């Protein structure tokens, strides 16, 4: 039983996204099939900025993260997080015992020994996790905006953000740093994990794409008293999608496209 | 390699805690001097740690066989990136780093300084406690990843304007319709004898980056005593080929088609200002 390591990081300077991605082959003779856990780490900025048009706000409502395959050689058989999860701090860990055995705790602390494991770990403070697709070829996690604390608010809250104007200019009409979350103020580090299997001697390569990105919403401040709008999925998925071939057969990982 | 901690008592209110860590990868010929610099500030309840991130990363680069006949090829370090980061539920921040802006010059050059309270301030050009950086990247740009933020620094330092004789400038991506890349193309002999001499290619191109970066770690003195972090030095190799076509000499450059890549993990001590080498991982991508 061995591990073998690879990493790939590449940037998208339009979206401002970094994918670190770390790729670890379980090469394993007590197994049936091939094993790559792919962690997947790096940035998805915010973007958040502050324009006139009328004051606006644009803001990351949700991140995305999904990977996902075409081809029959390969699927999907664990992801992290694997359910819905709400705290702030989301710490989880996939284990793995030769003999083809993986399994994982929804925990760092407490979750066990294993001969190989990978852990996860991020925050999402005012956000909340959901699994909105896992298929055998597939799965999508999205963070999303839900509440925030104010000197408490629902994210749905259409004057969520915005200020009695402490300026003339655009960034006054919205509460300060000292009152936004990282996810709003600067951005997102994922942290998240899937593993794909693949039967031994069925085909030496085999692809698949990883997409990082983000849902925006805006908000539209202005005295005429303050009003406020609201413009739910403004701008919906500002995404960046790095296809990969992986080389069962020397265990290497190389990437195709940026999109 | 890590010394032992030494200890500069600046006055009743600070004191200093300098250690110096080497992590080196002889296969990659790639060295991390790493300078610790804690600072103890009676009169605030952070921790504050000034690592200097310096030594070598090896271009990769080594030389054509000059019996190449109709084709030769030529690796060089074409970009060199620095990182350096912090654990997510840790409460350990990067707070501050130097450079900070975008920056062509020929030599960087940055001082960085503690005030007594526990503001940093830093400034262009070679207080508390003072640090410098200096590194030379004459025909490369450094610019500051954009995927910076509260737990991860980092900065490459890229091929920017690269002249061959009075000619270019040119760069990774450069194409002559005719010619293709002619970054290291000596006349449009063997393929071997018909790069640009090597004194003419930028030192960081053809030898070794010495980089020097900073970054201000600040660490609450509630919660825990501990926490990692990493840092990984990394070189972008681009493979220059030339090739006899029939009738002229044309060149082509394909960006990163080797990656190395170093990360060592140290532990932090906070409270006895101390780091231990938990880790090392080499890892590399061959196109």
């Amino acid at each position: 039983a061995e591990i073998i390591k690879r990493t790939q990081d590449i940037t998208s300077k339009r979206l401002a996204i970094c994918q670190n991605i770390q790729f670890d082959f379980v090469k394993d003779k007590k197994y049936n099939k091939d094993a790559l856990v792919v962690k997947m780490q790096g940035f998805i900025s915010s973007r958040t900025t502050y324009s006139d048009l009328i004051k606006r706000m644009i803001w990351p409502f949700q991140y995305n993260i999904s990977l996902k395959t075409k081809d029959s050689n390969v699927d999907l058989i664990n992801y992290l997080p694997k359910n819905k999860i709400d705290s702030a701090d989301v710490s989880q860990k996939l284990g793995y015992n030769i003999g083809g055995n993986f399994q994982s705790a929804p925990s760092i602390g407490g979750s066990g020994s294993f001969n190989y494991s990978k852990t996860i770990s991020y925050n999402q403070k005012n956000y909340v996790t959901e699994v909105e697709s896992q298929n055998s070829k597939g799965v999508k996690w999205g963070v999303k905006a839900n509440s925030f604390v104010t000197p408490q608010v629902s994210a749905y809250d259409q004057y969520l953000f915005a200020q009695d104007p402490t300026g003339p200019a655009a960034r006054d009409y919205f509460v300060p740093d000292n009152q936004l979350p990282p996810l709003i103020q600067s951005g997102f580090n994922p942290s998240f994990i899937t593993t794909l299997s693949h039967e031994k001697g069925k085909g030496d390569k085999s692809e698949f794409e990883i997409t990082y990105g983000r849902n925006m919403d805006a908000t539209y401040a202005y005295v005429t008293r303050l009003a406020v709008d609201r413009k739910h999925d403004a701008f919906k998925n500002r995404n960046v999608t790095v296809k990969y071939e992986v080389n069962w057969k020397t265990h290497e990982v190389k990437i195709k496209s940026i999109t | 390699k890590i010394t032992p901690v030494s200890v500069k008592k600046v006055d009743d209110k600070v004191t200093l805690y300098k250690t110096t860590a080497t992590a080196d990868s002889d296969k990659f010929k790639i060295s991390q001097i790493l300078t610790f610099n804690f600072i103890k500030d009676k009169s605030y309840d952070k921790d504050t740690l000034v690592l200097k991130a310096a030594g070598n990363i090896n271009s990769g680069y080594e030389k054509p066989n000059p019996n190449d006949y109709d084709f030769s090829k030529l690796y060089w370090g074409a970009k060199y990136n620095v990182s350096i980061s912090s654990q997510s539920n840790d409460s350990v921040n990067v707070v501050d780093y130097a450079p900070k802006n975008q920056n062509e010059e020929f030599q960087v050059q940055n001082t960085l300084g503690y005030t007594f309270g526990g503001d940093i301030s830093i400034s262009n050009g070679l207080t508390a406690f003072s640090e410098t950086i200096n590194y030379k990247q004459e025909s490369y740009r450094t610019t500051l990843s954009r995927c910076t933020n509260y737990k991860n620094v980092g900065w490459g330092v890229e091929a920017h304007k690269i002249m061959n004789n009075g000619w270019g400038p040119y760069g990774r991506d450069s194409f002559h319709p005719t010619y293709g890349n002619e970054l290291f193309l000596a006349g449009r002999a063997y393929a071997g004898q018909n790069f640009i001499a090597q004194h003419q290619m930028p030192l960081l191109s053809r030898s070794n980056f010495n980089p020097e970066f900073l970054s201000v770690l600040s660490h609450r003195q509630d919660g825990a005593k501990k926490s990692k972090i990493t840092v990984t030095y990394q070189r972008e190799m681009d493979l220059y080929q030339i090739r006899w076509n029939g009738f002229y000499w044309a060149g082509a450059n394909y960006k990163n088609f080797k990656t190395r890549t170093f990360k060592s993990t140290y532990e932090i001590d906070w409270e006895n200002h101390k780091v231990k080498l938990l880790d090392t991982k080499e890892t590399e991508n061959n196109k």
